[PDB]
RNA sequence: GGCUAAUCCCCCAUGUGGACCCGCCCCUUGGGGUGUGUCCAAAGGGCUUUGCCCGCUUCCGGAUGGGCCCGCGUCCCAUCAGCUAGUUGGUGGGGUAAUGGCCCACCAAGGCGACGACGGGUAGCCGGUCUGAGAGGAUGGCCGGCCACAGGGGCACUGAGACACGGGCCCCACUCCUACGGGAGGCAGCAGUUAGGAAUCUUCCGCAAUGGGCGCAAGCCUGACGGAGCGACGCCGCUUGGAGGAAGAAGCCCUUCGGGGUGUAAACUCCUGAACCCGGGACGAAACCCCCGACGAGGGGACUGACGGUACCGGGGUAAUAGCGCCGGCCAACUCCGUGCCAGCAGCCGCGGUAAUACGGAGGGCGCGAGCGUUACCCGGAUUCACUGGGCGUAAAGGGCGUGUAGGCGGCCUGGGGCGUCCCAUGUGAAAGACCACGGCUCAACCGUGGGGGAGCGUGGGAUACGCUCAGGCUAGACG
RNA sequence: UUUUUU
RNA sequence: GGGAUUGAAAAUCCC
């Protein structure tokens, strides 16, 4: 570009698009979950991978991956929303945080205790 | 509640009619000035301005007009008065007027 | 320092008013080259004096109307229509770029 | 017709010094000629003349290379080893005698024309002045 | 709070004898004498040539360690030098060597560096004839660091400084042994300094 | 009225003052016209108050009104002292 | 309906002086002077009651605060291209402190736009802040300045000032009283409630300080303010011991079954003494006021604490919380067993379908440490919107071609001008912040004092190479 | 037919 | 849902 042309058109700055519509672009999002599903992972990979449908306050209905060997939720429960993409899975853009209100944490998990949401233990 | 803050717009609508008042006789005043102009009459012209300046001044004393307001009705006045007199000048009275 | 601004009359058109059209030249705030923009002011001309295609100071004034703050100082170069013409052409250019 | 004789002069030796001609002629005007004194000056070039070359006027300038070398491509090393028109047309670059640059950390010249006339970048800035930036020598 | 755990291991996962220890890394238990490879059950394990960020971090912990710092003060202490007029490098180690826990130790009041921080920390040490119990306290060049009279007669005090007869201090300090006083001459110098570390490295490990 | 006062300019329990020439109309900690000295309560430095008594003579000439406090400070660097 | 006081309101008077019409002079937009003529002033109270204090009136000036005007800069979309009826100008008039289509009557037919009008979307702006090598990008919470708003909309009154958050009127939505006729409200003040929400505090003390309102003053008011409270939310300081202590216990872990590892780590010996107890115990506070001197300068004296019996000092004195992430590469740290395309990890590339350093636990190790991880967002890496600083033959990208409008760009010589450009001086660039120096809290975070810098624009003077411009000249480009 | 070229 | 089958799995065949 000459920069005649410079000072006719100028440069473009880049919009980027987000990757998370958890509106509000808030840090998490409380919602109801619809169904817990198991899904059929992609190519190079085969599992069970348990997901959820969940009704959000930002009015958004979206898949979200349960984290974990073992959930408790339920039909009806209501849970909260992290974000960051399962790889795996297309179309699951959100994480499920385990240890909130209806999703227990993984019992028994010894090793990565902030992820997965589970307290300290005693030892005798 | 019940904030006697409330005296204070008791007086504001007594203020209302001082200046009111002293405005409207102004206004009364200055067009029966202008009106004698303009049929002619030089003595009661004058003699009527005059009385419509010190009302004007009056006003000025208080809260009424209290700036330079006040001379701009004086000027406005004492022009159309001379202007309209020269229709058969003949300024009798002279009392407002300049040489 | 009232600002000072020297440029052509492109519009004769009003009562007691002319257009006039100043440059203005100044390097651009990232590209550096230097750029060319032009602005036209509404300048008071009592006498009808100033005409189409004269160069003319304008010095910045007590308001006389709405969009008017300007007024004629003097006369730098009588009717070049050269300047006025490409600014004709150039409002000529715009009857195209609609439908 | 030349769009930018400077550039064009700065170009005929830029072109010239890398087949290793002796010399080279540029169309003949004062302000580059300005400019080949400065060179002359500071020993990028083994110096210039004026010429009439069938009528017209140039400017014969005289490019100094550095010694033969060794082996392989023997071909010497250059005496300018950079020129760089800065200030074109429809893009001017003008400096204060504070936004000088210093060259190659001080080996290499920038041409300035300034109020003053055609100087050097240390020449301007002992001057104390500042003007269009023209083009890095080194 | 600093850290608080085992000590002459440390001596050797950096490889280079440490000294936080006081005595007993002079006498033959160090740990650096006949175990000097670093600790863990892969610790007699050929090691692989490490990689080019690894030898930098080493150098910083190296360095860390032996003034008995966290990151936290350590970084920021670093971050002071680059903006200061000098050397990057040396004038680190100045500002580590000014401190008043540091200062304690290198005048022989102390065993170690640990020893020397709990002095500071109860009231034991008089800078200019005050307390001063914080052991991050920058001594300037002049200060006397002397000894509380409360404690000049405990005997931890007076064991030191009877081993402190006759050994010479460093070339920017000098102290009385009697009366415990004790005076910061000046900054040191990088010759002024004995450490087993490459400043350039810890500079360079910043660059990131 | 434009008065002579002191605006806060220390920490908490730790306070300093500038004495100041403002609009009594502004905050106390607010755009002033001039600074004409500091002070500080606690005394913790050697020069614990400075005025430069000839600036604050002017404001005085025009109209410029002190506090209570302020009036206190200024008589101590002898604003007013007139043998 | 009736009585009455005043620093409430009015009439006459006095004209220092000012206001207005007209004339003249000097200035030059409505600035200053001057003459004749007209019009305009006022309020009392207090005592130490013959004199002084708080006030009142007209005028000129100062200071401070502000209104209006102008040049320049101020986000995205051209899939918004044409907008405009008080709209542009004029004369005269209304209005205001004042200019003005601000409003009005009448006249002219204009004004604005590709240099982005009109429309739509978004958004208080700045000092600054974050980032970056910088150019730049992003941002405008707290603190400081300007603006705008007070449930939504409109309007005026009072006044030096408002079109007024806790003033007034009306319309609309909503809440409460209701004798159903009609009324009262307006926390985007401090706390606090509820709703929404991933998420944000005490219905705290105090007038001692600083500031503000009224008052001669004594004083009163002050959810401004100064303090305390709660929350690792951020920064900073600090503790969870220090010194001795086995070629090295037990337990756990690995093993070539020799041993190796956790590891001087624990035990145990010695010293110190975070918490806590006891006693003393602040600075912040000196004025306003009283006395002497004249109610001035100056001197002298007295009362005056929320924080708080807190900081701090002295005495006594107990070995006395550690956690969180990671260990396939980027990236520092590895072995055993369990599991077998399962259960699961995953920031990207990818691990796992029987020997997994990648899943899960253990031992070990690495990194931070009252924190450690995570998710979201901002800059960085990204020279990936390239001014510094990129590209278009086959990788993303030359328009199918021409003619040509605007715009951009411009060969050689001389002269005048001095617009761009450069130089000197000068004003401005508030404080805070950022940077250097020193100082006050035992350090620091925090705070103070002093120092220097700064693009930009105003103004005065100066230079003339280059760009521009006007005048002249040439023939190498172009045309004939 | 599908993963893993070892 | 377990065997044949494959490194394993799909498909295919056996209770
Ligand atoms: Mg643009
Ligand atoms: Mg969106
Ligand atoms: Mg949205
Ligand atoms: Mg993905
Ligand atoms: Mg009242
Ligand atoms: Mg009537
Ligand atoms: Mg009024
Ligand atoms: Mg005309
Ligand atoms: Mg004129
Ligand atoms: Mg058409
Ligand atoms: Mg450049
Ligand atoms: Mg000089
Ligand atoms: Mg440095
Ligand atoms: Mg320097
Ligand atoms: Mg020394
Ligand atoms: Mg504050
Ligand atoms: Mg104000
Ligand atoms: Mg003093
Ligand atoms: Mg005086
Ligand atoms: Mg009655
Ligand atoms: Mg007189
Ligand atoms: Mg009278
Ligand atoms: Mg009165
Ligand atoms: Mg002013
Ligand atoms: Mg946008
Ligand atoms: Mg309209
Ligand atoms: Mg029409
Ligand atoms: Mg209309
Ligand atoms: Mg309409
Ligand atoms: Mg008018
Ligand atoms: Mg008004
Ligand atoms: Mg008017
Ligand atoms: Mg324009
Ligand atoms: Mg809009
Ligand atoms: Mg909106
Ligand atoms: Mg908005
Ligand atoms: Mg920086
Ligand atoms: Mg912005
Ligand atoms: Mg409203
Ligand atoms: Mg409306
Ligand atoms: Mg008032
Ligand atoms: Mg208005
Ligand atoms: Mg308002
Ligand atoms: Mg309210
Ligand atoms: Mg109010
Ligand atoms: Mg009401
Ligand atoms: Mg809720
Ligand atoms: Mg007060
Ligand atoms: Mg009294
Ligand atoms: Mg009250
Ligand atoms: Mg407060
Ligand atoms: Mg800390
Ligand atoms: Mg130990
Ligand atoms: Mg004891
Ligand atoms: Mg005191
Ligand atoms: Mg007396
Ligand atoms: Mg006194
Ligand atoms: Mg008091
Ligand atoms: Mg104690
Ligand atoms: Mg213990
Ligand atoms: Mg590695
Ligand atoms: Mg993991
Ligand atoms: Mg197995
Ligand atoms: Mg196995
Ligand atoms: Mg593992
Ligand atoms: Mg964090
Ligand atoms: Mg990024
Ligand atoms: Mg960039
Ligand atoms: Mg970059
Ligand atoms: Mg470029
Ligand atoms: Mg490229
Ligand atoms: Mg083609
Ligand atoms: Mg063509
Ligand atoms: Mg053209
Ligand atoms: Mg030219
Ligand atoms: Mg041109
Ligand atoms: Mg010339
Ligand atoms: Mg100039
Ligand atoms: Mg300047
Ligand atoms: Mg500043
Ligand atoms: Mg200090
Ligand atoms: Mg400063
Ligand atoms: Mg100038
Ligand atoms: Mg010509
Ligand atoms: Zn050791």
């Amino acid at each position: 570009p000459t920069i005649n042309q410079l000072v006719r058109k100028g440069r473009e700055k880049v919009r980027k698009k987000s990757k998370v519509p958890a509106l509000k672009g808030a840090p998490f999002r409380r919602g109801v979950c619809t169904v817990v599903r198991t899904v059929t992972p992609k190519k190079p990979n085969s599992a069970l991978r348990k997901v959820a449908k969940v009704r959000l306050t930002s009015g958004y209905e979206v898949t979200a991956y349960i984290p974990g060997e073992g959930h408790n939720l339920q039909e009806h429960s209501v849970v909260l929303i992290r974000g960051g993409r399962v790889k795996d899975l297309p179309g699951v853009r959100y994480h499920i945080v385990r240890g909130v209100y209806d999703a227990a944490g993984v019992k028994d998990r010894k090793k990565s205790r902030s992820k997965y949401g589970t307290k300290k233990p005693k030892e005798a | 509640r019940n904030l006697s803050a409330l005296k204070r717009h008791r007086q504001s609508l007594k203020r209302r009619l001082r200046n009111k008042a002293k405005k409207s006789a102004i206004k009364t005043l200055s067009k029966k000035a202008i009106q004698l102009a303009q049929e002619g009459k030089a003595e009661e012209a004058l003699k009527i301005m005059r009385k419509a300046e010190s009302l004007i001044d009056k006003a000025a004393k208080g809260s009424t007009l209290h700036k330079n307001a006040a001379a701009r009705r004086k000027s406005r006045l004492m022009r159309k008065v001379r202007q309209l007199l020269e229709a058969a000048g003949a300024p009798l009275i002279g009392g407002g007027l300049s040489a | 320092p009232k600002k000072v601004l020297t440029g052509v009359v492109v519009s004769d058109k009003m009562q007691k008013t002319v257009t006039v059209l100043v440059e203005r030249q100044f390097p651009h705030p990232l590209y550096g080259k230097v750029i060319k923009r032009s602005k036209k002011y509404l300048a008071h001309d009592p006498e009808e004096k100033y005409k189409l295609g004269d160069v003319v100071e304008i010095i910045e004034s007590r308001p006389i109307s709405k969009r008017k703050r300007f007024r004629v100082l003097r006369l730098v170069e009588s009717g070049r229509m050269d300047l006025v013409e490409k600014y004709l052409i150039r409002r000529q250019n715009y009857q195209s770029l609609s439908k | 017709m030349l769009t930018d004789p400077i550039a064009d002069m700065l170009t005929r030796i830029r072109n010239a010094t890398r087949v290793y001609k002796e010399s080279t002629d540029v169309p003949a005007s004062r302000f580059k000629e300005e400019i080949l004194r400065i060179l002359a000056r500071e020993g990028f070039i083994k110096g210039y003349e004026r010429v009439d070359v069938d009528g017209k006027p140039y400017l014969r300038v005289y490019l100094k290379y550095g010694p033969r070398r060794q082996g392989p491509d023997p071909r010497p090393e250059q005496v300018i080893h950079h020129i760089r028109r800065i200030s074109k047309p429809g893009r001017r670059v003008y400096v204060g005698v504070k936004e000088i640059p210093r060259v190659r950390r001080g080996l290499g010249i920038a041409i300035l024309s300034t109020s003053k006339g055609v100087l050097t970048d240390r020449e301007a800035r002992k001057l104390g002045v500042g003007g269009e930036l023209i083009c890095e020598v080194w | 709070g600093r850290y608080i755990g085992p000590v002459c291991r440390l001596c050797r996962r950096e490889g280079v004898k440490l000294y936080l220890k006081g005595e007993r890394c002079y006498s033959p238990k160090c740990a650096m004498e006949r175990r000097p490879y670093p600790p863990g059950q892969h610790g007699q394990k050929r090691a692989r040539r490490p990689s080019d960020y690894a030898v930098r971090l080493r150098e910083k912990q190296k360095l860390r360690r032996i003034y008995g710092i966290s990151e936290r003060q350590f970084r920021n202490l670093f971050e002071e030098a680059s903006k200061k007029k000098g050397v990057t490098g040396s004038v680190f180690l100045g500002l580590l060597e000014s401190r008043l826990d540091n200062v304690v130790y290198r005048l022989g009041f102390a065993v170690s560096r640990r020893q020397a921080r709990q002095l500071v920390r109860h009231g034991h040490i008089t800078v200019n004839g005050r307390r001063v119990d914080l052991p991050s306290y920058r001594v300037r060049p002049g200060d006397e660091i002397a000894v509380a009279e409360k404690s000049r007669n405990l005997e931890l005090i007076r064991q030191n400084l009877e081993a402190m007869k006759g050994r010479k201090v460093g070339p920017w300090l000098s102290l009385d042994v009697e009366g415990m006083k004790g005076k910061f001459l000046r900054l040191p110098d990088r010759e002024d300094l004995a450490l087993p570390v490459n400043e350039q490295l810890v500079i360079e490990f910043y660059s990131r | 009225m434009v008065k002579i006062r002191l605006a806060r300019f220390g920490s908490k329990h730790n306070p300093h003052y500038r004495i100041v020439v403002t609009d009594a109309r502004r905050k106390r900690d607010g755009k002033y016209i001039e600074k004409i000295g500091y002070y500080d309560p606690r005394k913790t430095t050697p020069d614990w108050l400075k005025v430069d008594v000839e600036r604050a003579r002017y404001w005085l000439s025009v109209g410029a009104q002190p506090t209570d406090t302020a009036r206190r400070l200024l008589r101590q660097a002898g604003v007013f002292r007139q043998e």
